[PDB]
């Protein structure tokens, strides 16, 4: 079942990968972290390489996560406080974020195998890789699950194909069942980053009364408060913070158990989100498939 | 119709067009990924396209090229 | 005795070139026939080009191209250089246009496209063949289109314009004549236009008995149109030969166009596949202009803040109203204020900069030309450098290097 998925990722370097003309921010560790999230909606980038003046090095790497967690850490309530977020700087957030835990930023090299990146991806538990050229010391790109996956099913051929894709995902046990992570519609969209801090999950499928899910609000989601700057108040529901976008999606993509692991990953990198809800007729919520259950799926399978 | 004619010895030399056409206030399109630009001329490649600083940090950026790639490297230091 | 080099014998003269005449080749034991050039070292030692010869032997050496004309080897001798090139007979465009009259459109839309590929070679080759004329162009056997002088052509740098200006009036663009800098790529399409001018009407869109009048009426975007042709070939010429070299058309630009669609063999330009090549190049390579249009599904971590939203001022450099050398003295206190050391090359305006990284033993240099933007106001450009494991930036040295540069020269 590894005789072509897993080889074709160690013959192709992650040179392929980075897109002709791509456009990467940096940000310095003397800078205020306020300015820093206010230019990543600005720029259209969810990830920033941070870079320090003093090493003139790379020293990690600043994600929508990082604005979560600051937002979920330091908070009093919404009309109350706008005070700890302002004065704070990249730097000086980055000692009480490795005051519980340090971790290094990692890297991969250009030239290194697509299976090396895969397994910094799953073996890191992260979503952002930069590629940095070792020569220059020039980051490049930022790797993504998404970009790996488009980028597996548009190159790979049709040839060696038939065999393990075909067999159903309620078969294949890919994905976790067991606890789902999860917002109601009226939660505030504060507990929805105390889960989010909880749990290292990337969304939180919305449900109703019901269970159904009427929406989802992923970690990206959350960037817009920054956007929009209402991250001031954090006492309004997750249905009322993607009230902005409501008159602009189709609806949320999801699948069925018994639908073929193929069929799954075609819409996925079609839609060009990270995961899938699969739910039953009722629309309830079974488990949840996201790119990194995929790209751990394919590494080993 | 003979023969070959005379060139422009008047400096500073007077800034190409080229030059004034950046990328980054370019748009792209609706559908593709935010991280996209169009394949850049490689005339404006090395050059520095600094940002008017309405900002107390200085924000300043320009367009590299790898072996067949291009990126363009958007820095925000503090002043 | 004869002269001979190698296995090819000289003989009869086929021109005088752009520096040394050209004759053609004959195998000792075959007979085949090539053009070899011969440029005499007494006569390009007079002149003083150390660089220019270099890289202009190095280009045409990888050259293959059915319609650029393929340099096979390259014989040298403390006597004269000579280059052996592939030999065809039909001598230029200028004498195949002039003795068949005025060319029609089934005949010129074939040639137009020939040139325009070998030119598109180059270009995508990085190299710009700046005297583009019929009287260059050569034809085979078969009367097909072949790309000769590569003399006045010249090798294109990254961030790097060209200066210089050569050759004869008529096919000169209207910035090049001026003495303007330049690109490379647009000098060749407007000098492709009045190829295809002259493949058309057989007369040249810009000519006059004496100069500047000539000059005048290049920089002027107003010719003589004849009713000969179609209006499409005129769209193409206008937007072609457009004054404006930022309204000009592209390599691309042509290749979109309509009348240079028909009729065209894919052989030239190096091209359901289709649609499936679409995502091969599409949105994830690559992005597109705005497309009034259907709505698309718009990337969903492009959406949040596109939705939110229906400001972004970018500008070049740093840019004062101070005078010319008024200035660089202002700057270069500066310069000389840090570590940072300056070795000024030609140009008084253009200096170049360098700097040893405070942290580590790593070096990252740049380029500073101060250019004029009009009457009352000049600009200064902050270029990137090249040179042929490691803690720090190359990319980032640069900026921040620019930047304290640019601290001092403000506040
Ligand atoms: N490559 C990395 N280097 C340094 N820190 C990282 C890296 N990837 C993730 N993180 C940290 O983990 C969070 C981002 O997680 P994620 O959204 O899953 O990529 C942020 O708080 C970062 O500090
Ligand atoms: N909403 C969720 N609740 C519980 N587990 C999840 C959830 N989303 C993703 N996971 C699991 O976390 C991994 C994906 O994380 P991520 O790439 O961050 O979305 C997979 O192993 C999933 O099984
Ligand atoms: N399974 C999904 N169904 C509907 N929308 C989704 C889904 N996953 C992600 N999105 C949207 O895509 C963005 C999150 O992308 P990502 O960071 O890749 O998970 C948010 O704007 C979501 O609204």
């Amino acid at each position: 079942n590894n005789s072509v998925y897993t080889s074709f990722m160690k013959s192709h370097r992650c040179y392929d990968l980075i897109p002709t003309s791509s456009k990467l921010v940096v940000f310095d560790t003397s800078l205020q972290v306020k300015k820093a999230f206010f230019a990543l909606v600005t720029n259209g980038v969810r990830a920033a390489p941070l870079w320090d003046s003093k090493k003139q090095s790379f020293v990690g790497m600043l994600t929508i996560t990082d604005f979560i967690n600051i937002l979920h850490r330091y908070y009093k309530s919404a009309l109350v406080q706008i005070y700890e977020l302002e004065e704070h700087k990249i730097e000086t957030w980055r000692e009480v974020y490795l005051q519980d835990s340090f971790k290094p930023l990692v890297c991969i090299s250009p030239n290194a195998s697509l299976f090396d990146a895969v397994s910094s991806l799953i073996r890191n538990k992260i979503h952002r890789l930069p590629v940095i050229d070792p020569e220059s010391g020039n980051t490049l790109y930022i790797l993504t699950h998404k970009r790996i996956l488009k980028f597996l099913k548009l190159f790979i051929t049709e040839f060696p194909k038939p065999e393990f894709m075909s067999k159903s995902l309620e078969e294949l046990q890919i994905g976790t069942y067991a606890n789902i992570a999860m917002v109601r519609t009226t939660t505030p969209v504060y507990v929805a980053l105390g889960i989010f801090v909880q749990h290292r999950v990337s969304a939180l499928p919305v449900v109703d009364e019901k269970g159904r899910v009427v929406d989802i609000y992923s970690k990206f989601d959350v960037i817009n408060l920054a956007a929009e700057k209402t991250y001031n108040n954090l006492d309004v529901s997750v249905t009322k913070a993607l009230q902005h976008r409501s008159h602009y999606f189709e609806g949320v993509l999801k699948c069925y158990l018994h639908e073929t692991l193929e069929t799954i990953i075609n819409r996925l990198v079609e839609a060009e989100v990270h995961r899938l809800v699969v739910v039953d007729e009722n629309d309830v919520v079974k488990g949840i498939v996201s790119l990194s259950d995929i790209l751990q799926a394919l590494v080993l399978t | 119709y003979a023969f070959r004619s005379e060139e422009r010895f008047k400096s500073p030399p007077i800034l190409p067009p080229h030059l004034l056409q950046v990328i980054l206030n370019k748009d792209t399109n609706i559908s593709c990924d935010p991280a996209l630009l169009p394949e850049p001329n490689h005339v404006m490649l090395n050059h520095l396209y600094a940002l008017s600083i309405k900002d107390s940090v200085m924000v300043l950026s320009a367009t590299h090229r790898y072996k067949k790639k291009y990126v363009t490297t958007l820095l925000y230091k503090p002043i | 005795g004869s002269v001979k080099i190698g296995h090819y014998i000289l003989g009869d003269t086929l021109g005088v070139g752009t520096f040394g005449k050209v004759k053609v080749g004959k195998h000792e034991l075959t007979g085949h026939k090539v053009a070899v050039k011969i440029l005499n070292r007494q006569k390009i030692r007079s002149l003083d080009v150390v660089g220019k010869i270099r890289r202009e032997i190095q280009n045409l050496k990888l050259f293959r191209h059915p319609h650029i004309i393929k340099l096979y080897q390259v014989i040298s001798t403390p006597s004269d250089i000579f280059m052996v090139m592939e030999y065809v007979s039909g001598g230029e465009l200028f004498d195949y246009i002039c003795k068949n009259g005025r060319l029609d459109e089934k005949e010129s839309r074939r040639l137009f496209q020939q040139i325009l590929s070998g030119v598109d070679y180059c270009h995508r080759h990085m190299v710009v063949h700046r005297d583009l004329k019929p009287e260059n162009v050569l034809l085979d056997a078969h009367m097909n289109a072949k790309i000769a002088d590569f003399g006045l052509s010249n090798m294109m740098s990254d961030g790097e314009f060209l200066r210089t200006s050569c050759g004869s009036p008529n096919y000169a663009a209207p910035e090049v004549i001026s003495g303007r800098l330049y690109a490379g790529p647009e000098v060749d399409i407007w000098s492709s236009g009045v190829i295809l001018y002259a493949l058309l009407c057989g007369t040249l869109p810009f000519d006059d008995d004496h100069v500047p009048t000539l000059f005048k009426k290049i920089c002027d975007g107003i010719f003589y149109t004849p009713q000969y042709l179609n209006p499409s070939v005129i769209s193409l010429l206008k937007h072609m030969l457009q004054v404006d070299p930022m309204k000009r058309a592209s390599i691309k630009d042509i290749r979109e166009h309509e009348w240079f669609k028909q009729d065209l063999p894919k052989y030239l330009f190096p091209e359901i596949d289709n649609r499936r090549i679409m995502n091969e190049a599409k949105d994830f390579y690559l992005a597109t202009s705005p497309p009034d249009h259907h709505l698309t599904r718009p990337h969903p971590e492009r959406v949040p803040f596109l939705v939110a939203e229906t400001r972004k001022a970018k500008w070049h450099l740093g840019i004062r109203s101070q005078s010319r050398p008024n200035d660089i003295m202002a700057e270069v206190c500066r310069a000389i204020k840090q570590l940072d050391y300056e070795w000024k090359v030609v140009n008084p305006y253009y200096l170049r900069v360098r700097r040893k990284n405070p942290v580590t033993s790593t070096y990252s240099k740049m380029s500073l030309q101060l250019y004029q933007v009009d009457s009352r106001t000049y600009l200064l450009d902050f270029r990137s450098i090249d040179d042929g494991p490691r803690p720090g930036s190359h990319t980032i040295e640069f900026f921040e290097m620019c930047a304290n540069l640019i601290k001092i020269l403000a506040q």
